[PDB]
RNA sequence: GUGGGAGAGGGUGGUGGAAUUCCCGGAGUAGCGGUGAAAUGCGCAGAUACCGGGAGGAACGCCGAUGGCGAAGGCAGCCACCUGGUCCACCCGUGACGCUGAGGCGCGAAAGCGUGGGGAGCAAACCGGAUUAGAUACCCGGGUAGUCCACGCCCUAAACGAUGCGCGCUAGGUCUCUGGGUCUCCUGGGGGCCGAAGCUAACGCGUUAAGCGCGCCGCCUGGGGAGUACGGCCGCAAGG
């Protein structure tokens, strides 16, 4: 279904450019190190599209992952 | 006897053969086992009865080093990943969590003819 | 001339008297190529989601600077000199844009 | 890349009267100058075969404009390439 | 002209992580690998699976779309510089300066040619393995050119929308990328599907026209023989 609930309902104003906040970037990325798809991150596309490279970005300065384990499975 | 309690239990599988690798907490593999060490030795592999045993065997050479606790990781998708692992949930031993880390490229060799 | 945000990440383990040690040559290397510094702010240790040069933990640099077109290029080059500043980026200073708002 | 500074610069330059945004001197003066920045970026990135198109066009144009001058006053025209130094 | 905007448009330099192979160390055994089955191969000089370390080339998951950009070929990790196209708003400036476009010049996927560099993965040919009545194949294990880089040449193609460029005109509905607006609606440019009139041999097309029309270029005129022969032009050759 996916109608969990979606990112951005579940969040506040922020910067999508400010590639060092990782306390809410973390929001945007899966169990794994993926980045969530907009179905799920609940943004525009234009949106996705900044917060895209955005998280490239701070994936370099070793700020947010690039994959991640699984817990279960 | 080498007293080695809690350790690291990676399960190898594959479209061809399942094994099994137990390792100590560093990292270093005390006892492994596979599929063609039980007695198969061909289709038989990648079945699931198949990884079974190559599961159970796999902690009854463990238990001789008094393994207790273990920390499952999973690599790649076989036949019968899944009872590789309902298999140590009943070897005796104590399951921590099951991982999985999977190595997937982001691109990089070109594969080979079949995908 | 631009705006630009100088992303430096250098080793944690470094002691008071080693650590503004790097910073006074980054400094001496910005007027150096004619970067006017507005503002910057010290984050300091941030854990790291990987590991880079084997270690879990980086010390946080940010730097706004009004520097020559021509030679933004190189600033980073002089930059990535010291075996112990091991991550340098620098961004086009970009008007903020917000969303879920 | 050129800009508003050295660009307004080159208009005041050309304008028949002030407060004039878009002649023929003009247009041409403008060309030119991308024209020139062009080609000086062409002589690096020789495979920029893209940009590459871009030029001819603008050429395509600048001497499309040119023709326009022959026709109507000849004085203007004579006197423009002496400006700007055209020909070769 | 001024003020905005969007983009895998191109060029250069740089730099990030995954995976792969190889090398070294650690630990550890008897197999591993591969298939419909199997074998060829690799392992007690100790492979496989596992940890740590190092080298190197290629490429760039997710985001990523039934999306964007470009004249086409084609283009996607991140960053900076250099650079082309374009759209919107204001309606400011020139004053018809416009469209097309033989020959020409430039661009032009893949493979392929020269010299040099490079070589991880893949892989024509070639070497073996199995399959079969046979197998110069489809499957398995190797593997050289090549595939990556530079400079130069080659210039073809289902180089396809199989639909030349440019302008006007002729119901809409809906989805989508993108810009302006008084923004539950209006308004511009673009991508899709359905569809009026109309067209069409039919399929289909249908304001992204294959509709009603004007300009200009290109081309076709039974099949095979032939994209051959001859001749010329081009190219190092393959050839075109």
């Amino acid at each position: 279904p996916s109608r969990k609930a979606k990112v951005k309902a579940t969040l506040g104003e922020f910067d999508l450019r400010d590639y060092r906040n990782v306390e809410v970037l973390k929001r945007f990325l899966s169990e794994t190190g993926k980045i969530l798809p907009r179905r799920r991150t609940g943004l525009s596309g234009k949106e996705q599209r900044i917060l895209a490279k955005t998280i490239k970005r701070a994936r370099i300065l070793g700020l947010l992952p690039f994959t991640e384990k699984l817990v279960r499975k | 006897k080498r007293q080695v309690a809690s350790g690291r239990a990676y399960i190898h599988a594959s479209y061809n053969n399942t094994i099994v690798t137990i390792t100590d907490p560093d990292g270093n593999p005390i006892t492994w086992s596979s599929g063609g060490v039980i007695g198969y030795k061909g289709s038989r592999k990648g079945t699931p009865y198949a990884a079974q045993l190559a599961a159970l065997d796999a902690a009854k050479k463990a238990m001789a080093y008094g393994m207790q606790s273990v920390d499952v990781i999973v690599r790649g998708t076989g036949a019968g990943r899944e009872q590789a692992i309902r298999a140590l949930q009943a070897s005796g031993l104590q399951v921590k969590s099951i991982v999985d880390d999977t190595p997937v490229p982001h691109n990089g060799c070109r594969p080979k003819k079949k995908f | 001339m631009r705006r630009y945000e100088v992303n430096i990440v250098l080793n944690p383990n470094l002691d008071q008297s080693q650590l503004a040690l790097e910073k006074e040559i980054i400094q001496r290397a910005l007027e150096n190529y004619g970067a006017r510094v507005e503002k910057v702010e010290e984050l300091g240790l941030r854990r790291l989601a990987y590991p880079i040069a084997k270690d879990p933990q980086g010390y946080f640099l940010w730097y706004q600077v009004e520097m020559p077109e021509d030679r933004v290029n190189d600033l980073a080059r002089e930059l990535r000199i010291r075996d112990n500043v091991r991550r340098v980026m620098v961004v086009k200073s970009q008007e903020p844009f917000l969303a879920n708002a | 890349p050129i800009t508003k500074e050295e660009k307004q610069k080159v208009i005041q330059e050309f304008a028949r009267f002030p407060g004039d945004t878009g002649s023929t001197e003009v247009q041409v003066a403008l060309l030119t100058l991308r024209i020139n920045r062009l080609s000086e970026h062409l002589k690096v990135h020789k495979k920029d075969h893209h940009s590459h198109r871009g030029l001819l066009m603008m050429v395509g144009q600048r001497r499309r404009l040119l023709r326009y001058l022959q026709r109507e006053d000849p004085e203007r025209y004579r006197a423009l390439i002496e400006k700007l130094g055209i020909r070769g």
